[PDB]
C-alpha cells in the first residue's frame, strides 16, 4: 500500500528495502507456460508445454548453437533478444578459438546482460526465466535463468505456470535423472510436464516439444510427431 | 585533403580517451565513469542545434573557462554562414535523419 | 486549461497549446510598438518603457535593431529571448546576402525567425520565444511592407498593425483612421503620434516616452531613420495643435 | 491562488504570461552583497559590501571586484559560485575578440556575450538560471561605461545603479546624490555613502571592498586606498 | 550533413588547392608565396636575467616578464605567440601571479606538437618569472630544448659559435646582451636586445 | 515522468484529491465541457434490458420478478462456474442484462430458473466501472431491499493480490477466500480473508449494499496464478456448490465437468507476448 | 534527470524558492553536519595546519584504515568533513585536477587555485539536474614560494575562500569563534603555536581533553613545504604539552 | 484497509504486480480498432486478403490500401495502423533488396519476419500500433506469419487479425484444412471477410494480393477479386 | 490520463494526443476538394479579413510541385513547415528520379513526416491537414487528405478543418459526371460546397485550379464572384 511510491521504479528502493519491478518481472515468467528441464550424465533434456492449431505455433525450444539451446517461460520479446545474444557470443567463441562457449559462462554473460537494465533509468527486467541446456567436455548442463538478473545451475527444474507440480515430481525423481538415457530421462521430464497438467489433460503429442543435446548428440528441437516416439513409452498418469 | 584534417576533427576525441586510460589504470574504473556522467548530463544542456550554444558547465568541467585554442578564433561557428532548417537540423540530432 | 499547459507539446481536448498562448500573453505586457506602412516609406512608432532618471541610453535605438540596409525590426516580449532573436535576424539576412548578393527578401527574413519560433514550440524542453517582432521593410519584389511575428511562427503583413500594450486598441484606433493609398508617410507618422497618444495616456507623449524609425526610399538607397527627440516632440506638439484646434471646433 | 506548477519550471509561461524562475533567480539577487555602479566623468566605481565583515579571511585570496580585460571589470550581488565561472568565461570571451578583431573587447560587446550565457540558462530545461547579476563597467572611446547584466540577460547602460540589499534604497538615495557632472574623485564618495544606506556594521577597508574604471583602465582599490575614501567620508 | 558546424582550420580547398599548384607549377606559372621572418634570433642567461637577441625585429610578446623571438615563417611565429600570450594572460588572471616561462613553454610545445610543424614557429622563449631566468628552445614540430644560450634562422650556425665562445656561466647583464649583439651580428638588421631582470 | 531532460514531475497519489479538485472545476462549469461528460455519463452508464420483450427493463429484477437466491459471478471463471454447475441443467430463463460501456469492457446477463422463478442468476463476464457500480445496484436490485434473497457473490482474483507474509509466488498457484455478511448464517466453507486483506469493484459493491441493508450474501474470491479460462480454477470454485448457497442450483458433477472440458476447449487466438 | 527535476522548491537543485535559495546546497552544508566530526585548520608564520577529533567506532575496524587527513600532492594537503564515500571522491578529484593542472603547465596547483577549481566542479553539480553536491568540506594547506602557508576551505555549494584560521564540521562555528579570539590576538604562530591553537580548538568546543589517537593533525611549515601528519608519539608529545602548559 | 490509485498501465516498462506490459496489449486494442486481415497459407501457395473499410463514395476505391509487395514472392497484409505499417514495409523491403544485393537471393519469409521484428521491438517509442501478416513462398515453400505490437513474429497456417482477429479466426478454423489450394485460400479468405464485414464485398472494399511457387506476388484486379467474390 | 503523453495507447486502444492533433485541424478553415475531368479544384475560405492585413502573407492553397499543390486546414506555423518540407522532399525526389513529381508521393512524405512527429512525447504532431491534388507524369487528376497521425489517404471529393462533414455531405450530392465533364462545373462545385461552408461568396473564399496543362494559378475574388453568380443564376432556375 506504502510500496505504491517506489514499485513503480526499477531505479528506486523503498523505506521496505526491496525493489518492487523487480519482483513484477520474476512473476512475468509465470505469464508465460511450464517448460520442464532435467539432465543425465549422457545428456541434458529440456521439455516444453505448449499452451490455435491453425495460428499461434509458439516456439517455445530454441536452438542456440551445436552444443547448448534453451526453452523460454515468459516475455517473449526478451526470449528472443537473451537467445539471440547466447547465438552471438558462441559463433564468436567458434569463430575467434574456433570451440563451444561454456554454459555456465554463458548463463554468467546473460546474467550481467539483465543487470544494466534493473541498475539503470528508461529500462525494465528482461520478464523471462530460461532453462539454458548445453553440453560441454564437463558433461551435460541445465541453467535456470530468472527475469531478475540472478540466475541457478541445476540438475532439474520447472519455470513458468503452475510449475510447483513439476519441480515437486524433478524432486521426487531427481535421482533416477542423473542415471538415465536419452529416452528415460526424456519421460521423466514429461510426467514432471503432465503433473503441471490437469488430470483432465494429458501430453497427447501436441503439447509437447523436447530439447535435447548430450555427449556426440547436439541439441535438437523435438516437436509435432517427432515427440511421439518418447511418448511412447511413456503410460500411466496413476 | 591534409594529415591534419583528421588529427585536428578528433582532436578532443583522441585526449579525454586518453585522460580516461590514464584515470582507469591509477585512481580506477569508477574515475573515468563519474566524469563521463558529469560531462553527457550538462551537454543534454545547449539550444537547439540550429542556434549558436555557450555551454559554460561542459567547457569548466574539462578546464577550457581559460584556455584558448584555434578551434575558437578561426572559422567563427557563432557566425556560421551556412545554416539549414531549424526543424530538419533538430531531427537530425534526434537521430530522425 | 490545469492541464495540456506545461511543456508546448501536450495539446488539448480542443486542440489547444496553452503554453502557446500564454507567450502570446507574455507580449501583452510589454513595450507598445505601433507600425504604419505608407506611400513614402514604412515608420515604427513605439512607447520607449524604460524612461528612468539615472538609466543611461549609450545605444542608437532602444526596442528597434536594424536587420540590414533594406529591413528593421521592434520588440516587444521577453528582453533576453529579443537580443538572441534580433542579433539571428541580423545574421540570416547576412547569409541570403553571401549566397545571393541580395538584401534578404521581406517576406524570407521574418519567416526564416518563425521557423526558429516554430521549432521552439515544436520541440519539448525548449520554451516558446515570448517575443513578438514588428519588421518595417523594402525589398524589390513588393514596395515597402509592414510584418509582424508571434512565439508560434504565425506571422503576417500588415497597412498599418501593433505588438505589446494596448495593441488591439491602438489597431482599431489605425482601423477608424488609416486610408490605404492615401497615407504618406507624413500622415501616417500623424497617425501614429495619435493612436499612441490616443491607446496609452502618458502626458503627451512625451518625446524621450516614445520613439520612431522611418524605413524610406531616397535615391534608390534604403534610409532606416530614426526621429530625433526634437522631431517626435514637432509631430507630438502638432497633434497637440490640432487637437486644441479640434477642441475650439467642438 | 498558488500556481506553483509554473514557479517550479522555467520553461513554463504562467497563465498571465510570468516567467517566475527567472523572477526567483532575480529574488537570488535581491538577497545579494550590496554593490554600487556610478558611472562618473573620470571613470566608473564599483564600491561594494563584503559577504565576509570576519576577524578570520584572507584579503588576498576574495575579490568582488574583478577585471577582465585591462580596461574592463565588474562587481556582482547574489552567487559567488556563479559570478567566478561568468567571470572566467568573460575573460575567455574578451580574449577571443582580440584574437578575431584585435580590438580590446568594448564593455558592451562583452556584456552582450556574457548575457548571452545568462540567455541560454533561462531558455533551456533541467538547468536553473544563474542567481547573480553584473555591473559591468570599463573605458572605451574616451568614454566611462557602466551596464547591468541580469539573470535572464537582460542589459541596459547605467550612469548610477545599485543591486543586492537597500538597493532600491540604494538607486533612490543615488537619485538624489548622483549629477551627471559628477567627476570620480567624488562618485567614490558616493558610492560609499550609498553603501552606508544599504550596510549593517561599522564600514571599513575590511567590510567594503571598491574596484575603479579609468582612462588608464580598470583595477580594485588597496584598503589603504579604501580606508582612506572612508575617512574622507 | 544537417550537423552545426564548428571552429578551427578548415581542409576544404587542400586537394583542389593542390590541383591549383599541380597546373601552374606544369605550364611554369606563379600562386602567392608564405611570407617569412628569416631573421637570425639569439638568447642567454646571465646571474639574474635573460636577453632575447633578435635582427630586423623576432623578439615578440608573451606576458610582462616572458618574451619569444620568432625565426621561421613571420604568419605562424607571430599568430603563436599572440595565442600564447592570451592563454598566459586567461592563466595569469585566475592564479593571481604573473604566469611562469615553464607554461609559456609547456603550451607552446603542445600546440606547436598537435599542428606536427606544419606551422614554422622557430622560437627562443625567454623570460625572467618567479622560479628565475628561463630561456628554452622551442621548435615548429612542438619540441624544445631549456638551454643557457640558443640561435635559430639566418646564420644560427655563427651566431651559436660567437655565444659558444663568448658565453660565461654566470654573467652580468650588459656582457649577456653584448654576447646576443655579436651572435646576431656573426649571422648578419638591426641588433634587438630585449633584456629581462 | 520526464519527456525531456529535468522536467519537474510529480508523484502518483494514492487518495486521487487533485481528480477531486478537478471533479470541483467541472472544466470551470463551461457549457460544452460540462455537456461533453454527460455525454460521457451516458456512454458510461449501464441499461438494463431483456431481449424477449427487447425493450429496456426500468426498475428492478429481484423485486420485479421473485427473489429467494441470486447467484452472482465476477470474471470469466466465475461465469465459467455458473455456465459449467448450476446451468449444466434448468431453464434459467433471461429477464435482464446491464448494457454498459467502459474503456476496458463480456457480458453482463440476468436469469432466472423456470422451475423455481424464485431462484435468480446473474452472469458479470465484463467489468462495471466504479461510477457503474451503484447504477447497476439501481438496476438489478432498483430499491426495497429485502433481506429474504441469499446473494450467493462468486469472484476470480489474482494470486498476487492477496496480502500475506510469505511472497506472492510461495502462495499456492490456487486457492479461493470469503467474506460473508452479518446477516449471512451459512458457512464461509473457504477461510475469510485476513485482516490486511480487502476486496473492492461490483463484487464488494454487491455485498457492501447487503450488509447495510442487512441481507444474507457471500463473497467468493478464488485467488488463483491465472485470470482467464482454467479447469483448476472453477474446480476452485467447486466448493461452492458444496454449500446451501449453491446447493440446490448445481447438479450432475459428471455432467458439469464434461461441460467444463468444452469451457476449456473454446479457447483464444492468444497474443503472442508471452510464450 | 533521467527521471528528472521534482515538483517542489527544496525537492531539486535546479528550482530557485520563492525567497530565492537553492535548499539542496543547504542540505549538502547540512550533510557536512551529518559528517559526526569537527575539523579545525590554523594559518601561521611559517605553518599552515589541519586537526580533526577522532572516531573509530568498532573495535575491529582497524583504526590505521580510518582518516580524514589525505594529501593531493607531495606539498599540499586537505582535511574532510562530512560523508565518507564524498569526501574520499573530493579527495580522488582534487588529485586528478592537481596533475591535469601540472600536466597542462608543468608547474604544481597551488592551494587557492584547487579550492577554486573544486568549488568550480561543485558549481556545475548545483546547475545541473543530474548530479548532486559531494557533502563534504575539503580544507586545503601547503606552502606557496610568494604567500607562504595557505589555509582555503571548498564547500558542498561550491565556495571557495582564503583564511587565517578555518573551523568546518559539527562544531564549525563555536570553532569559528575560538579561532577568530586567538587570531584577534595572533603572536605570528610557528610549527608548534598553529598546532596547539588547532589541537585545543577542537579539545574546547567537542570538550574532549584528547589522548593522541583521539585527534588527528595533518600540518605543513616553510621548513618542510611536504605537508606530512605526526604519528601517535609526537600529537601525544603536543597534547601533554598543552596539559603542562 | 484503504484504496490506492497505482498505475503500472501508462508505462510500457512497467510492470503489473502480476507482470503484465498493459500498453503493449492497449496496442493490442489499437490492432483491434483496425481492420481485419485474413491470409492463409496453403500447399500450393500463400493468400491475403483483407477489408479496405471505404466509407464514403467520395474517397478512391481504385486505389490500393491495408496489402503491400517487399519482393518477388513475400508481401505483407497491414492491419492496425497504416502509418506504423509502411515503416516495417520499408524494413522488410529494403533487407531483401539487400539480400538480393548481397547473395543474389530474395530472402526466407521467416528471414523477412526476424528483419522486421528488428525494427519493431525498440520501444519509435510506443508499441507498434500495427499487426502485418507475411505471407510469401519462399525457396523453402509457402508461409504465412503474424506480427504485433511486443514486436515479435509466430508461423501461421491461416491467421485473421485485425477487427475481428477471432470473429474470423473460428471461421479459418473450420473452413481451412492442410491441403488448402491456394484457389480455396483465395476464395474462403474472402467469403469469411465478407461475413465479417458490416459492409457487402464487392473488389473496390477488398485489397487481395497472393503467392504462389509458380506465380510470384501480384495484387487480385478489380475482375479476379469480382469473379472468386460473384462465387463467394 | 493517456492524453498527457503522445507516445501512450489506451484499454480502449487510442492514442488521444493524437486525436488532439485532430481536433487541431478540426478547429481549420473549410478547405474544398474536387478531382474532375482534366481538372483539379481546391477551393478555401479566407475564414477573417482584418481590415488592414495584406492577404499575400497569409493563404491557404500553396502549391508544391508543377503538378502538385494543396490546400492546408489546420494550425498556420506547423503546416508552413510540413509545405516548406514538401517542397523540400518534391526537389529531392525531381532531382534524383528525373520525373515531374507524383502527388501521392509527396502526400505519403507529408504524412510519413506527421508520423515521424507522432512517435515522440518530446515532440509534437504537426495539428495541419492538407487537400493535396494535382496531376502526375502522364496527366491523371488527383486529390488525397494527410492527417497528423501520419496517414496519406486518397479521395475524389474532399472537404476539412472548419465545417468539414458539412460540406462533405454536399459532395456526397452534388459531386457527379456531369458536375465534373468541363472545369467550370468543378469550380462552381467548390464555391457552392463554401456556400454551404461559410456564409460569404465570391468575398471569403480563395481557389486554387490546377489542371493537367497548367498549374496551381491562385484565382482573383472577381473570378471566383463570376461563378458564384452563375450557381445564384442557376439558383434563380430552379
Amino acid at each position: 500500500m506504502f510500496r505504491n511510491q517506489y514499485d513503480n521504479d526499477v531505479t528506486v528502493w523503498s523505506p521496505q528495502g526491496r525493489i518492487h519491478q523487480i519482483e513484477y518481472a520474476m512473476e512475468a515468467v509465470k505469464q508465460g507456460s511450464a517448460t520442464v528441464g532435467l539432465k543425465s550424465k549422457t545428456h541434458a533434456v529440456l521439455v516444453a508445454l505448449k499452451r490455435s492449431e491453425l495460428a499461434a505455433h509458439q516456439k517455445k525450444i530454441l536452438h542456440v548453437d551445436n552444443h547448448i539451446g534453451i526453452s523460454i517461460a515468459g516475455l517473449t520479446a526478451d526470449a528472443r533478444l537473451l537467445c539471440n545474444f547466447m547465438r552471438q557470443e558462441c559463433l564468436d567463441s567458434r569463430f575467434v578459438f574456433d570451440r563451444p562457449l561454456p554454459v555456465s559462462r554463458l548463463v554468467s554473460l546473460i546474467g550481467s546482460k539483465t543487470q544494466i537494465p534493473t541498475q539503470r533509468y528508461g529500462r525494465r527486467p528482461y520478464g523471462v526465466g530460461l532453462l539454458i541446456a548445453g553440453y560441454d567436455d564437463m558433461g551435460p548442463h541445465i541453467f535456470q535463468t530468472c527475469p531478475s538478473a540472478n540466475y541457478f545451475d541445476c540438475r532439474a527444474m520447472s519455470i513458468g505456470a503452475r510449475s510447483q507440480s513439476a519441480r515437486t515430481y524433478l524432486e521426487r525423481h531427481m535421482s533416477e535423472f542423473m542415471e538415465c538415457n536419452l529416452n528415460e530421462l526424456v519421460k521423466h521430464g514429461l510426467r514432471a510436464l503432465r503433473e503441471t497438467l490437469p488430470a483432465e489433460q494429458d501430453l497427447t503429442t501436441k503439447n509437447v516439444s523436447i530439447g535435447i543435446v548430450g555427449k556426440d548428440l547436439e541439441f535438437t528441437i523435438y516437436d509435432d510427431d517427432d515427440v511421439s516416439p518418447f511418448l511412447e513409452g511413456l503410460e500411466e498418469r496413476p | 585533403s591534409h594529415p591534419l584534417e583528421l588529427s585536428e576533427k578528433n582532436f578532443q576525441l583522441n585526449q579525454d580517451k586518453m585522460n580516461f586510460s590514464t584515470l582507469r589504470n591509477i585512481q580506477g574504473l569508477f574515475a573515468p565513469l563519474k566524469l563521463q556522467m558529469e560531462f553527457k548530463a550538462v551537454q543534454q544542456v545547449q539550444r537547439l542545434p540550429f542556434l549558436s550554444s555557450s555551454n559554460l558547465s561542459l567547457d569548466v568541467l574539462r578546464g577550457n573557462d581559460e584556455t584558448i585554442g584555434f578551434e575558437d578564433i578561426l572559422n567563427d561557428p557563432s557566425q556560421s554562414e551556412v545554416m539549414g532548417e531549424p526543424h530538419l537540423m533538430v531531427e537530425y540530432k534526434l537521430g530522425l535523419l | 486549461s490545469r492541464r495540456y499547459d506545461s511543456r508546448t507539446t501536450i495539446f488539448s481536448p480542443e486542440g489547444r497549446l496553452y503554453q502557446v498562448e500564454y507567450a502570446m500573453e507574455a507580449i501583452g505586457h510589454a513595450g507598445t510598438c505601433l507600425g504604419i506602412l505608407a506611400n513614402d516609406g514604412v515608420l515604427l512608432a513605439a512607447e520607449r518603457r524604460n524612461i528612468h532618471k539615472l538609466l543611461d541610453e549609450v545605444f542608437f535605438s532602444e526596442k528597434i535593431y536594424k536587420l540590414n540596409e533594406d529591413m528593421a525590426c521592434s520588440v516587444a516580449g521577453i528582453t533576453s529571448d529579443a537580443n538572441v532573436l534580433t542579433n539571428e535576424l541580423r545574421l540570416i539576412a547576412q547569409r541570403y546576402l553571401l549566397q545571393y548578393q541580395e538584401p534578404i527578401p521581406c517576406e524570407q527574413l521574418v519567416t526564416a525567425l518563425c521557423d526558429i519560433k516554430q521549432a521552439y514550440t515544436q520541440f519539448g524542453g525548449k520554451r516558446p520565444f515570448g517575443v513578438s517582432l514588428l519588421y518595417i521593410g523594402w525589398d524589390k519584389h513588393y514596395g515597402f511592407q509592414l510584418y509582424q511575428s508571434d512565439p508560434s511562427g504565425n506571422y503576417g503583413g500588415w497597412k498599418a498593425t501593433c505588438i505589446g500594450n494596448n495593441s488591439a486598441a491602438a489597431v482599431s484606433m489605425l482601423k477608424q483612421d488609416y486610408k490605404e493609398g492615401e497615407m504618406t508617410l507624413k500622415s501616417a507618422l500623424a497617425l501614429a503620434i495619435k493612436v499612441l497618444n490616443k491607446t496609452m495616456d502618458v502626458s503627451k507623449l512625451s518625446a524621450e516616452k516614445v520613439e520612431i524609425a522611418t524605413l524610406t526610399r531616397e535615391n534608390g538607397k534604403t534610409v532606416i531613420r530614426v526621429l530625433k527627440q526634437k522631431e517626435v516632440e514637432q509631430l507630438i506638439k502638432k497633434h497637440e495643435e490640432e487637437e486644441a484646434k479640434a477642441e475650439r471646433e467642438k | 491562488m498558488a500556481e506553483r506548477g509554473y514557479s517550479f519550471s522555467l520553461t513554463t509561461f504562467s497563465p498571465s504570461g510570468k516567467l517566475v524562475q527567472i523572477e526567483y533567480a532575480l529574488a537570488a539577487v535581491a538577497g545579494g552583497a550590496p554593490s554600487v555602479g556610478i558611472k562618473a566623468a573620470n571613470g566608473v566605481v564599483l564600491a561594494t559590501e563584503k559577504k565576509q565583515k570576519s576577524i578570520l579571511y584572507d584579503e588576498r585570496s576574495v575579490h568582488k571586484v574583478e577585471p577582465i580585460t585591462k580596461h574592463i571589470g565588474l562587481v556582482y550581488s547574489g552567487m559567488g559560485p556563479d559570478y567566478r565561472v561568468l567571470v572566467h568565461r568573460a575573460r575567455k570571451l574578451a580574449q577571443q575578440y582580440y584574437l578575431v578583431y584585435q580590438e580590446p573587447i568594448p564593455t558592451a560587446q562583452l556584456v552582450q556575450r556574457v548575457a548571452s550565457v545568462m540567455q541560454e540558462y533561462t531558455q533551456s530545461g533541467g538547468v536553473r538560471p544563474f542567481g547573480v547579476s553584473l555591473l559591468i563597467c570599463g573605458w572605451n572611446e574616451g568614454r566611462p561605461y557602466l551596464f547591468q547584466s541580469d539573470p535572464s540577460g537582460a542589459y541596459f547602460a547605467w550612469k548610477a545603479t545599485a543591486m543586492g540589499k537597500n538597493y532600491v534604497n540604494g538607486k533612490t538615495f543615488l537619485e538624489k546624490r548622483y549629477n551627471e557632472d559628477l567627476e570620480l574623485e567624488d562618485a567614490i564618495h558616493t558610492a560609499i555613502l550609498t553603501l552606508k544606506e544599504s550596510f549593517e556594521g561599522q564600514m571599513t577597508e575590511d567590510n567594503i571592498e571598491v574596484g575603479i574604471c579609468n582612462e588608464a583602465g580598470f583595477r580594485r582599490l588597496t584598503p589603504t586606498e579604501v580606508k582612506d575614501y572612508l575617512a574622507a567620508i | 550533413v544537417y550537423a552545426p558546424p564548428v571552429g578551427g582550420f578548415s581542409f576544404d580547398n587542400c586537394r583542389r588547392n593542390a590541383v591549383l599548384e599541380a597546373d601552374f607549377a606544369k605550364r611554369g606559372y606563379k600562386l602567392p608565396k608564405v611570407r617569412k621572418t628569416g631573421t637570425t634570433i639569439a638568447g642567454v642567461v646571465y646571474k639574474d636575467g635573460i636577453v632575447l637577441g633578435a635582427d630586423t625585429s623576432k623578439i615578440h610578446f608573451i606576458s610582462p616578464n616572458i618574451y619569444c623571438c620568432g625565426a621561421g615563417t613571420a604568419a605562424d611565429t607571430d599568430m603563436t605567440t599572440q595565442l600564447i600570450s592570451s592563454n598566459l594572460e586567461l592563466h595569469s588572471l585566475s592564479t593571481g601571479r604573473l604566469p611562469r616561462v615553464v607554461t609559456a613553454n609547456r603550451m607552446l610545445k603542445q600546440m606547436l606538437f598537435r599542428y606536427q610543424g606544419y606551422i614554422g614557429a622557430a622560437l627562443v622563449l625567454g623570460g625572467v618569472d618567479v622560479t628565475g631566468p628561463h630561456l628554452y628552445s622551442i621548435y615548429p614540430h612542438g619540441s624544445t630544448d631549456k638551454l643557457p644560450y640558443v640561435t635559430m634562422g639566418s646564420g644560427s650556425l655563427a651566431a651559436m659559435a660567437v655565444f659558444e665562445d663568448k658565453f660565461r656561466p654566470d654573467m652580468e647583464e650588459e656582457e649577456a646582451k653584448n654576447l646576443v649583439s655579436e651572435a646576431i651580428a656573426a649571422g648578419i638588421s638591426n641588433i634587438d636586445l630585449c633584456v629581462i631582470s | 515522468a520526464a519527456t525531456f531532460f529535468g522536467e519537474v514531475v510529480k508523484a502518483p497519489c494514492r487518495a486521487g484529491t487533485e481528480d477531486e479538485e478537478e471533479e470541483e472545476e467541472g472544466r470551470r462549469e463551461t457549457p460544452e465541457d460540462r455537456e461533453v461528460r454527460l455525454q460521457l455519463a451516458r456512454k458510461r452508464e449501464v441499461r438494463l434490458l431483456r431481449r424477449q420483450t427487447k425493450t429496456s427493463l426500468e426498475v428492478s429484477l429481484l423485486e420485479k420478478y421473485p427473489c429467494s437466491k441470486f447467484i452472482i459471478a465476477i470474471g470469466n471463471n466465475a461465469v465459467a462456474f455458473l455456465s459449467s454447475f448450476v446451468m449444466n441443467s434448468g431453464v434459467w430463463e433471461e429477464v435482464g442484462c446491464a448494457k454498459l460501456w467502459n474503456e476496458w469492457c463480456a457480458f453482463c446477463v440476468f436469469y432466472h430458473l423456470k422451475s423455481n422463478p424464485s431462484v435468480f442468476l446473474c452472469q458479470c463476464s465484463c467489468y462495471v466501472a466504479e461510477d457503474q457500480q451503484y447504477q447497476w445496484l439501481e438496476k438489478v436490485f432498483g430499491s426495497c431491499p429485502r433481506k429474504n434473497m441469499q446473494i450467493t457473490i462468486l469472484t476470480c482474483r489474482h494470486v498476487t493480490d492477496y496480502k500475506t507474509s510469505e511472497s506472492t509466488g510461495s502462495l499456492p498457484s490456487p486457492f479461493l477466500r470469503a467474506l460473508k455478511t452479518q446477516n449471512f448464517k451459512d458457512s464461509a466453507c473457504c477461510p475469510l480473508l485476513e485482516q490486511p486483506n480487502i476486496v473492492h469493484d461490483l463484487p464488494a459493491a454487491v455485498l457492501s449494499y447487503c450488509q447495510v441493508w442487512k441481507i444474507p450474501a457471500i463473497l467468493y474470491l478464488c485467488y488463483t496464478d491465472v485470470m482467464k479460462l482454467d479447469l483448476i480454477t472453477v474446480e476452485a470454485f467447486k466448493p461452492i456448490l458444496s454449500t446451501r448457497s449453491l446447493k440446490g442450483l448445481v447438479k450432475n458433477i459428471p455432467q458439469s465437468t464434461e461441460i467444463l472440458k468444452k469451457l476449456m476447449t473454446t479457447n483464444e487466438i492468444q497474443s503472442n507476448i508471452y510464450t | 534527470m533521467s527521471r528528472g527535476s521534482s515538483a517542489g522548491f527544496d525537492r531539486h537543485i535546479t528550482i530557485f524558492s520563492p525567497e530565492g535559495r537553492l535548499y539542496q546546497v543547504e542540505y549538502a552544508f547540512k550533510a557536512i553536519n551529518q559528517g559526526g566530526l569537527t575539523s579545525v585548520a590554523v594559518r601561521g608564520k611559517d605553518c599552515a595546519v589541519i586537526v580533526t577529533q577522532k572516531k573509530v567506532p568498532d573495535k575491529l575496524l582497524d583504526s590505521s584504515t580510518v582518516t580524514h587527513l589525505f594529501k593531493i600532492t607531495e606539498n599540499i594537503g586537505c582535511v574532510m568533513t562530512g560523508m565518507t564515500a564524498d569526501s574520499r571522491s573530493q579527495v580522488q578529484r582534487a588529485r586528478y585536477e592537481a596533475a591535469n593542472w601540472k600536466y597542462k603547465y608543468g608547474y604544481e596547483i597551488p592551494v587557492d587555485m584547487l579550492c577554486k577549481r573544486i568549488a568550480d566542479i561543485s558549481q556545475v553539480y548545483t546547475q545541473n539536474a543530474e548530479m548532486r553536491p559531494l557533502g563534504c568540506c575539503m580544507i586545503l594547506i601547503g606552502i606557496d614560494e610568494e604567500q607562504g602557508p595557505q589555509v582555503y576551505k571548498c564547500d558542498p555549494a561550491g565556495y571557495y575562500c582564503g583564511f587565517k584560521a578555518t573551523a568546518a564540521g559539527v562544531k564549525q562555528t563555536e570553532s569559528t569563534s575560538f579561532l577568530e579570539k586567538k587570531v584577534k590576538k595572533k603572536f605570528d604562530w610557528t610549527f608548534e603555536q598553529t598546532v596547539e591553537t588547532a589541537i585545543t580548538c577542537l579539545s574546547t568546543v567537542l570538550s574532549i581533553d584528547f589522548k593522541p589517537s583521539e585527534i588527528e593533525v595533518g600540518v605543513v611549515t616553510v621548513e618542510n613545504p611536504k605537508f606530512r601528519i605526526l604519528t601517535e608519539a609526537e600529537i601525544d608529545a603536543h597534547l601533554v604539552a598543552l596539559a603542562e602548559r | 484497509m484503504f484504496l490506492t490509485r497505482s498505475e503500472y498501465d501508462r508505462g510500457v516498462n512497467t510492470f503489473s504486480p502480476e507482470g503484465r506490459l498493459f500498453q503493449v496489449e492497449y496496442a493490442i486494442e489499437a490492432i483491434k480498432l483496425g481492420s481485419t486481415a485474413i491470409g492463409i497459407q496453403t500447399s500450393e501457395g500463400v493468400c491475403l486478403a483483407v477489408e479496405k473499410r471505404i466509407t464514403s463514395p467520395l474517397m478512391e476505391p481504385s486505389s490500393i490500401e491495408k496489402i503491400v509487395e517487399i519482393d518477388a514472392h513475400i508481401g505483407c497484409a497491414m492491419s492496425g495502423l497504416i502509418a506504423d505499417a509502411k515503416t516495417l514495409i520499408d524494413k522488410a523491403r529494403v533487407e531483401t533488396q539487400n539480400h538480393w544485393f548481397t547473395y543474389n537471393e530474395t530472402m526466407t519469409v521467416e528471414s523477412v519476419t526476424q528483419a522486421v521484428s528488428n525494427l519493431a521491438l525498440q520501444f519509435m517509442s510506443r508499441p507498434f500500433g500495427v499487426a502485418l501478416l507475411f505471407g510469401g513462398v519462399d525457396e523453402k515453400g509457402p508461409q504465412l506469419f503474424h506480427m504485433d505490437p511486443s514486436g515479435t513474429f509466430v508461423q501461421c497456417d491461416a491467421r485473421a487479425i485485425g477487427s475481428a482477429s477471432e470473429g474470423a479466426q473460428s471461421s479459418l478454423q473450420e473452413v481451412y484444412h492442410k491441403s488448402m489450394t491456394l484457389k480455396e485460400a483465395i476464395k474462403s479468405s474472402l467469403i469469411i471477410l465478407k461475413q465479417v464485414m458490416e459492409e457487402k464485398l464487392n473488389a473496390t472494399n477488398i485489397e487481395l494480393a497472393t503467392v504462389q511457387p509458380g506465380q510470384n506476388f501480384h495484387m487480385f484486379t478489380k475482375e479476379e477479386l469480382e469473379e472468386v467474390i460473384k462465387d463467394i | 490520463s493517456y492524453d498527457r503523453a503522445i507516445t501512450v495507447f489506451s484499454p480502449d486502444g487510442h492514442l488521444f494526443q493524437v486525436e488532439y492533433a485532430q481536433e487541431a485541424v478540426k478547429k481549420g478553415s473549410t478547405a474544398v476538394g474536387v478531382r474532375g475531368r482534366d481538372i483539379v479544384v481546391l477551393g478555401v475560405e479566407k475564414k477573417s479579413v482584418a481590415k488592414l492585413q495584406d492577404e499575400r502573407t497569409v493563404r491557404k492553397i500553396c502549391a508544391l510541385d508543377d503538378n502538385v499543390c494543396m490546400a492546408f486546414a489546420g494550425l498556420t506555423a506547423d503546416a508552413r513547415i510540413v509545405i516548406n518540407r514538401a517542397r523540400v522532399e518534391c526537389q529531392s525526389h525531381r532531382l534524383t528520379v528525373e520525373d515531374p513529381v507524383t502527388v501521392e508521393y509527396i502526400t505519403r512524405y507529408i504524412a510519413s513526416l506527421k508520423q515521424r512527429y507522432t512517435q515522440s512525447n518530446g515532440r509534437r504532431p504537426f495539428g495541419i491537414s492538407a487537400l493535396i491534388v494535382g496531376f502526375d507524369f502522364d496527366g491523371t487528376p488527383r486529390l488525397y487528405q494527410t492527417d497528423p497521425s501520419g496517414t496519406y489517404h486518397a479521395w475524389k471529393a474532399n472537404a476539412i478543418g472548419r465545417g468539414a462533414k458539412s460540406v462533405r455531405e454536399f459532395l456526397e450530392k452534388n459531386y457527379t459526371d456531369e458536375a465534373i465533364e468541363t472545369d467550370d462545373l468543378t469550380i462552381k462545385l467548390v464555391i457552392k460546397a463554401l456556400l454551404e461552408v461559410v456564409q460569404s461568396g465570391g468575398k471569403n473564399i480563395e481557389l486554387a485550379v490546377m489542371r493537367r496543362d497548367q498549374s496551381l494559378k491562385i484565382l482573383n475574388p472577381e473570378e471566383i464572384e463570376k461563378y458564384v453568380a452563375e450557381i445564384e443564376k442557376e439558383k434563380e432556375e430552379n
